[PDB]
RNA sequence: UAAAGCUAAAUAUAUGUAGGAGACCGAUAGCAAACAAGUACCGUGAGGGAAAGAUGAAAUAGUACUCAGGAAUGAGCAAUUAAAUAGUACCUGAAAUCGUUAAGAUGGAACGGAUUAAGAGAGAAAACAAGUAAAGAGGGGAA
RNA sequence: ACGGACCAAGGAGUCUAGCAAAUGUGCAAGUGUAUAUGAUUCUUUAAACAUUUUAUACGCAUAAUUAAUGU
């Protein structure tokens, strides 16, 4: 709204805030990024380092739904149930719960974090790493591989 | 809390019924104007 | 729950539809509501934030007296036909028992102002 | 000049709209910000006013 | 004339006043100003101090942090000048009494399940006048991403600030003054 | 009466605001002058001090 | 120089005039700032218009009193004028510009009744 | 499953014509043009291109008569209108610039700041008198 | 040293895209109902209201690093 704007403060002084000895013109040192590696080079360098020259191989028709691949940790695992479904688990001794993460979204199962002490588990997914699969192992679970 | 519920005549009161809960949302007027200034804008005309 | 007198004092320090200042003169500020026995602008003396009133005013040619005294959210609203000075004190023993002595005077020299105050027709 | 690609009217959330909507009904209910917004209502008995 | 270092005035840096225009946060300022000038408890001033700061300064706080934070001071209050929420990486919750700001539904779902309660300021000023048994704590004030850009600026030896790029790969600002292999490494 | 179905109240297809939550307040009540001439409060209070 | 009459004190009693109005027409006498370099009003040259300062400023308990010794109230209409029925001792009433003959009666009228004073109650007679 | 062919809908519209509307402009503004406007006028030619709205309710009230004067025009005891200092160049009618009368100043500029004095013009809302008593003229309230 | 014989009207940091910092508001491991469709919406309304009768449209965030197979 024009009612708030700077402009309107400076309105009964000569050069608009801009300078008596230095103007305001216009484009005194380029347009745009002209300048960069002439006279522009401190700027570039100390808030763009890596900015000029190429580095590494080409792909040449990328499509992205061949490596599309979201993920989660063993942490948000147990998370997926309702709190009453996890109470039920937790006082039971014989029966496990079997966890689809397909169905979720997420296709890599990845392993950050503590899973909870002799609570076994089974967790179905495309792919897992090392970790995660030994971490499910350890507390009595086991990882299966679905497509 | 209830409240009453008068004939179109005006005078006799012909029942009762109890308050609705959306009557206890907290009362906003800075929250209600700022959304007001925003809304009247949509049915502008061009010029 | 969600309302209280401070509360609704919060609401209506400067919107609303009684309130009046004078740009010349700047000193100065009224709040003309009816419950409202003084002018001032304060949470004290306001009829909209106070839960017991009295007062009196002219609201037509005549002069009429007026309680609130509304204490479970039973805002009542009675209006009474003051006639005379010996009237105004029986309404003030029978409605104003909420009153200080110092807020009675001031309302008996308010209606003995009130009362000299004519038109013609 | 003035043109016709002037940003002229706004988007507003949801949720903020129905809070306002639910806190200007709740201010339905208050006697005293009723009579103070300008209705002259020195005679009825219940602000929240149902009939039949 | 006389030789003072600003012309005498004293000078302060803080905030000082509210800027909000909620109604019920300016009676809580109201109360507790009152509070902290009538008791002067250390414990009133800094709350009436902490309502008034802007919002990069009143951070959240999860149920993981607060439940370790209270690891041994059962039966004491926590008080929290921000909001609370949920942690869905907690496999279990204790009982706990908490007062704050503002919790998230999730959040007061869990705490009420396991027997606790929510309190709101007016009622901690009521039961508690002065703070007995009650703890403060606040959540991380350095943990959002516009910090991870302050500091020293990218391009500086060994600086760890982030850059402001258009997108991120093998493509956008990696080849020199990022590797050896072109003529320096930052 | 229609307005505590809306609400979701009471519940019902078609009517009720799907998944709305009705707001809450930071204040559980706005009355602070009841709240410092409560006994508590004033028993820990400190004796009037003077001006200059 | 300084006024003084009563208990009340004005500073000052002449205008500010706006440099170089009495030279040149097109200059109103209005006050502006003068910004400009050199100007010799803004350095302080003496012998030149002075500048306005909040030195002049007046008493903060003597500040809108009219020679009357009261704040000035203006009224539009009967009904106006009811809240100087509780502080008729420290306010005088004035009637607008654009109120006619018929509506200045009644509330000069009123106004007599209610013992408060009128500042112009002789106009449009 | 190439080197032959056809096909509606969902899409676009600074043109032409008709209809509706706006937190738009208000006669130096808005289209160049609110009016005999792409007109008057300029250039050998391709082309260039303005200025210019308002008496009053009604003129089915637009100024009859007399005197002076060659006329134009002026004046009236004469005349329309609520109004002619609304008379057709007609609502209102600012500033620059000029006329008339009055009051002042005036030895190679004039205005001005501070401070007083001498003149001239205006002014009673603080810049005196509640109340009592006898009439006279009004206007309200209550039992 | 340059502009200024006088008066009236006009006369100059704005709009759109894209990014950031600051601050106010809502919800919060999530958040934003896109294009559309629906309705006992239809002077206003070109506004407002709704969301498909253990629930996989899309963006940003929730995980980094490497030229890269990948991890
Ligand atoms: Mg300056
Ligand atoms: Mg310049
Ligand atoms: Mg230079
Ligand atoms: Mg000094
Ligand atoms: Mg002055
Ligand atoms: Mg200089
Ligand atoms: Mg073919
Ligand atoms: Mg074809
Ligand atoms: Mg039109
Ligand atoms: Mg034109
Ligand atoms: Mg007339
Ligand atoms: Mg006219
Ligand atoms: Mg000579
Ligand atoms: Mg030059
Ligand atoms: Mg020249
Ligand atoms: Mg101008
Ligand atoms: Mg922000």
């Amino acid at each position: 709204a024009t009612r708030f704007k700077k402009n309107r403060k400076k309105r009964g002084h000569v050069s608009a805030g801009h300078g008596r000895v230095g103007k305001h013109r216009k484009h005194p040192g380029g347009r745009g990024k002209a300048g960069g590696l002439h006279h522009m080079r401190i700027n570039f360098d100390k808030y763009h380092p890596g900015y000029f020259g190429k580095v590494g191989m080409r792909h040449l028709n990328l499509l992205k739904n061949r490596t599309y691949c979201p993920t989660i940790n063993v942490d948000k695992l147990w998370g997926l149930l309702p709190e009453e479904k996890k109470k039920e688990f937790s006082e039971n001794k014989d029966i496990a719960p079997v966890i689809d993460v397909t169905r979720k979204g997420y296709f890599k199962v990845l392993g950050n974090g503590k899973l909870k002490h002799n609570q076994p588990i089974v967790v179905k997914a495309r792919y897992f790493s090392s970790v995660a699969e030994k971490k499910i192992k350890a507390v009595g679970g086991q990882c299966i591989l679905v497509a | 809390p209830v409240a009453n519920v008068y004939s179109t005549n005006g005078k006799n009161v012909v029942g009762e019924v109890e308050i609705p809960v959306v009557f206890q949302t907290p009362i906003r007027n800075d929250l209600i104007q700022s959304v007001y200034t925003n809304m009247s804008k949509n049915r502008r005309h061009p010029y | 729950s969600n309302v209280s007198n401070a509360l609704v004092w919060e609401l209506t320090r400067k919107s609303n539809c009684f309130i009046k200042k004078n740009k010349a003169g700047k000193k100065g500020v009224f709040l003309c509501d009816p419950l409202n026995v003084n002018y001032k602008n304060t949470p004290s003396s306001s009829g909209l934030v106070k839960s017991n009133s009295t007062n009196v005013t002219l609201k037509d040619g005549k002069v009429v007296f007026s309680v609130k005294t509304s204490k479970e959210s039973n805002v009542v609203n009675q209006h009474f036909k003051a006639k005379n000075m010996k009237n105004v004190e029986k309404l003030l023993q029978q409605h104003g028992s909420f009153e200080k002595a110092k807020n009675k005077e001031k309302l008996l020299k308010k209606y003995k102002r009130l009362s000299k105050l004519y038109e013609t027709s | 000049p003035t043109k016709i690609w002037r940003r002229w009217g706004r988007k507003v959330n949801l949720k903020e709209k129905r809070y306002a909507v639910c806190s200007s009904i709740a201010a339905s209910g208050v006697t005293s910000l009723v009579l103070a917004r300008g209705h002259r209502i020195s005679h009825l008995k219940e602000v929240p006013l149902v009939v039949s | 004339g006389i030789a003072l270092k600003n012309v005498g005035r004293i000078k302060k840096h803080g905030r000082k006043h509210l800027v909000s225009k909620n109604p019920y946060l300016r009676l809580l300022v109201k109360l507790y100003n009152f509070l902290a000038r009538r008791t002067n408890a250390n414990f009133n001033k800094i709350i009436a101090k902490r309502l008034i700061m802007p919002k990069r300064y009143r951070p959240p706080l999860s149920l993981s942090k607060l439940q370790y934070h209270m690891a041994n001071h059962p039966n004491d209050i926590a008080v929290v000048v921000g909001s609370i929420t949920d942690d869905k990486r907690l496999f279990s919750l204790k009982q706990l009494k908490v007062c704050a700001l503002r919790f998230t539904e999730t959040a007061r779902k869990r705490i009420e399940d396991a027997g606790g309660e929510c309190l709101t300021f007016d009622q901690l000023a009521l039961k508690y006048p002065t703070g007995k048994k009650c703890v403060l704590l606040r959540g991380p004030t350095k943990a959002r991403t516009a910090e991870k850009h302050f500091g020293k600026a990218p391009g500086k030896p060994k600086s760890k600030a982030r850059p402001y790029v258009r997108s991120k790969g093998r493509k956008f600002e990696k080849a020199r003054g990022r590797r050896k292999s072109r003529a320096y490494k930052k | 009466k229609k307005l505590d179905v809306i609400y979701g109240k009471i519940h019902e297809k078609k009517v009720t605001k799907k998944n709305y939550i009705l707001p809450k307040s930071i204040v559980h009540n706005p009355d602070i002058y009841r709240i410092i001439h409560s006994d508590k409060v004033q028993a820990s209070l400190l004796a009037k001090k003077k001006p200059c | 120089a300084v006024k003084k009459v009563g208990k009340i004190i004005k500073k000052r009693t002449k205008k500010f005039t706006r440099f170089q109005s009495n030279r040149f027409m097109r200059v109103k006498p209005a006050w502006r700032k003068p910004r400009g370099i050199d100007c010799r009003v803004r350095r302080r040259y003496k012998g030149t218009n002075l500048m306005p300062s909040i030195g002049y400023g007046s008493n903060k308990k003597t500040k809108f009193l009219l020679p009357n010794n009261k704040y000035k109230y203006v009224v539009k209409n009967v009904k106006e004028m009811e809240p100087l029925i509780m502080n008729h001792t420290k306010y005088c009433v004035q009637i607008a510009h654009n109120v006619s003959s018929k509506k200045r009666k009644q509330i000069i009228e009123r106004a007599k009744q209610m013992n408060v004073s009128v500042i112009n109650a002789k106009a449009r007679l």
